[PDB]
């Protein structure tokens, strides 16, 4: 049961070089490829992200994808630079100017198939493929033009198997154009039809957090990614550490996805950092159902939970999180949908993160995740209806009918959230 | 990606015709101008014959 990741754009690739440094430290794992770890635990599960290569030597099973190659070339010289296999990196040079249709339509489209010849030879040397993630922004050109390009044809060519995306949505707060709103919408209803499961990072979550709670001034991309890591990691920790819990994607996907079209979660972590008081087993419950924890900018009790996966990393007490997780029940037993009965899992994995003894990751299928749909379709249609900054998109071949279909389905996806929201036993 | 190489083509094909015609159209304004300045002129220069002539038949009187 092996992954293929894949990082597109300049967001997609910093999260994901990001995440691979983490489990990479996780694993035990050094900056060369070379394991010098303590428990053998360690090595169990690493050929789920890591293929061992001549010299007892671990490989990212990872493609890098951009169309103009700066953040590449940093990613190569960054920290863990030189774990990625160098012809994983796949690049153009003219890039996607923030632009939907460069990155899905014109120039994405000259690079995709070089892409995919790199996901065939990392499949074909998959004992069995489990499925592929995807790290990547909805705001820019090349990860939401291209990225969803690239899970169009993946699907094509792999259509039985499960393709998950950690996808960054675009914030007012956060922005480096004003066209975002666009790509955005445009990459939605792609994730709506060819995804499985897609984690809503908001980075308007994410500035909130960073600047409300963690009291940081001035964030950064970086700090933002310090974020978006550590959730990755523990929402992977379920597949990439041995528990007696049996966990592949398909299985988890079965487990979380009551319908196929409403398969965006709401990642949450607890502690938030950036000390070293023992954090107690009621605290980290409690925190992980608050919305201050939340990396998607929605409110929990303004909607209601389908399901909901919490993670726990840390030795502590298996029995005081159950009497915790039991207790949280009741204190918002309102916003859980009775009609899909013990909706609530918990798992628990040995080992924890770098530098905590305890935390907790929370993986939440709530109606509430309507409302940042709501928000990227306000910003849309305040341009869209005076057609403003439409003609980046008809330079490059765009039919005006695309942004209103595109706009309708998200309207569709958001009535279908309402439907089940209001629905009762 | 097909009408976008239509409409980069198309924009091309306009803008070479176009300025064609007017460079076309403007060549002939100002031949047609100074034709007929040397015209004026060389009409003058019959009315000077004239002259000259209208001279010449008094003169035998
Ligand atoms: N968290 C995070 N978000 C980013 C980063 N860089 C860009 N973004 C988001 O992506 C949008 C810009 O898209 P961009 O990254 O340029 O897309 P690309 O052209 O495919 O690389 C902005 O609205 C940002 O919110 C980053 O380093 N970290
Ligand atoms: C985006 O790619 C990935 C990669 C790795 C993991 C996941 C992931 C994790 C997860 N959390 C743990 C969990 C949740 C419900 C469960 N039920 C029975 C065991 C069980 C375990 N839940 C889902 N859906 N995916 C997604
Ligand atoms: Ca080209
Ligand atoms: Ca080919
Ligand atoms: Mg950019």
């Amino acid at each position: 049961r092996e992954i293929v990741h894949i990082q597109a754009g300049q967001c997609g690739n910093q999260i994901g070089a990001k995440f691979w440094e983490v489990i990479s430290d996780e694993h035990g794992i050094d900056p060369t490829g070379s394991y010098h770890g303590d428990s053998d635990l360690q090595l169990e599960r690493i050929n789920v992200y890591y293929n061992e290569a001549a010299g007892n030597k671990y490989v990212p099973r990872a493609i890098l994808v951009d169309l103009e190659p700066g953040t590449m070339d940093s990613v190569r010289s960054g920290p863990f630079g030189q774990i990625f296999r160098p012809d994983n990196f796949v690049f153009g040079q003219s890039g996607a100017g923030n632009n939907w249709a460069k990155g899905h339509y014109t120039e994405g489209a000259e690079l995709v198939d070089s892409v995919l010849d790199v996901v065939r030879k990392e499949s074909e040397s998959c004992d069995c493929l489990q499925g592929f993630q995807l790290t990547h922004s909805l705001g820019g050109g090349t990860g939401s033009g291209m990225g969803t390009l690239l899970i169009s044809k993946i699907r094509e060519e792999y259509p039985d198997r499960i393709m998950n995306t950690f996808s960054v949505v675009p914030s007012p707060k956060v922005s480096d154009t004003v066209v975002e709103p666009y790509n955005a919408t445009l990459s939605v209803h792609q994730l709506v039809e060819n995804t499985d499961e897609t984690y809503c990072i908001d980075n308007e979550a994410l500035y909130d957090i960073c600047f409300r709670t963690l009291k940081l001034t001035t964030p950064t991309y970086g700090d933002l990614n310090h974020l978006v890591s550590a959730t990755m990691s523990g929402v992977t920790t379920c597949l990439r550490f041995p528990g007696q819990l049996n966990a592949d994607l398909r299985k988890l996907a079965v487990n979380m996805v009551p319908f196929p079209r409403l398969h965006f979660f709401m990642p949450g972590f607890a502690p938030l950092t950036s000390q070293y008081r023992a954090l107690t087993v009621p605290e980290l419950t409690q925190q992980m159902f608050d919305a201050k924890n939340m990396m998607a900018a929605c409110d929990p009790r303004h909607g209601r939970y389908l399901t909901v996966a919490a993670v726990f990393r840390g030795r502590m007490s298996m029995k005081e999180v159950d009497e915790q997780m039991l207790n949280v029940q009741n204190k918002n037993s309102s916003y859980f949908v009775e009609w899909i009965p013990n909706n609530v899992k918990t798992a628990v994995c040995d080992i924890p993160p770098r530098g905590l003894k305890m935390s907790a990751t929370f993986i939440g299928n709530s109606t509430a995740i309507q409302e940042l749909f709501k928000r990227i379709s306000e910003q849309f249609t305040a341009m869209f209806r005076r057609k403003a900054f439409l003609h980046w998109y008809t330079g490059e071949g765009m039919d005006e009918m695309e942004f209103t279909e595109a706009e309708s389905n998200m309207n569709d996806l958001v009535s279908e959230y309402q439907q089940y929201q209001d629905a009762t036993a | 990606i097909q009408k976008a190489i239509e409409e980069n083509n198309n924009f091309i094909k306009m803008a070479k015709e176009k300025l064609a015609q007017k460079m076309e159209s403007n060549k002939e304004n100002r031949e047609a101008h100074l034709a007929a300045m040397l015209e004026r002129l060389q009409e003058k220069d019959k009315h000077a014959e004239e002259v000259r002539k209208n001279k010449e038949l008094k003169e035998e009187a």
